[PDB]
């Protein structure tokens, strides 16, 4: 359920900055995406996530293939779909999409840029994968029309940053 | 696989 050691953010508002896109998408589709995925977390807890435009955000996003900066390197299609760092100084909290996957948010012909990114940032929060086959830290991917946040996945992010205000 | 990373 949590990285070793229990990183997790020290503050309530993270910043991410949206370094480069895909061209499978619209930008302003993938922005809408990236907003949808971080409110699934914001919704049950006090974290906020606010875009900035430029410098050094907390979660630093890009696609890239294959090798793309940080030594850990994409694999071509399917497998590798995204990553993130844990909660930390530099990389920690970064999160990364493989543009060898064709992006779209819905089924069958590619994955959904939303739920790749929501399960991510789960990971960019701190959380590890849940044993919880319901839960969206469950590993392994699947398209959901109705996607709702797990009572598993509510209860690790809550344990780690509290309830909602309201 | 290994899409949670540390540092
Ligand atoms: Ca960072
Ligand atoms: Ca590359
Ligand atoms: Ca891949
Ligand atoms: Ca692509
Ligand atoms: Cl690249
Ligand atoms: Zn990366
Ligand atoms: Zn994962």
């Amino acid at each position: 359920n949590f990285f070793p050691r229990k990183p997790k953010w020290d503050k309530n508002q993270i910043t991410y900055r949206i370094i480069g896109y895909t061209p499978d998408l619209a930008p302003e589709t993938v922005d809408d995406a990236f907003a949808r995925a971080f409110q699934v977390w914001s919704d049950v807890t006090p974290l906020r996530f606010s875009r900035i435009y430029d410098g050094e955000a907390d979660i630093m996003i890009n696609f890239g293939r294959w090798e793309h900066g940080d030594g850990y390197p994409f694999d071509g299609k399917d497998g590798l779909l995204a990553h993130a760092f844990a909660p930390g100084t530099g990389v920690g909290g970064d999160s990364h999409f493989d543009d060898d996957e064709l992006w779209t948010l819905g089924k069958g012909v590619g994955y959904s840029l939303f739920l790749v990114a929501a399960h991510a940032f789960g990971h960019a929060m701190g959380l590890e994968h849940s044993q919880d086959p319901g839960a969206l830290m469950a590993p392994i991917y699947t398209y959901t029309k109705n996607f709702r946040l797990s009572q598993d996945d509510i209860k690790g992010i809550q344990e780690l940053y509290g309830a909602s205000p309201d | 696989x290994e899409d949670a990373l540390e540092x």
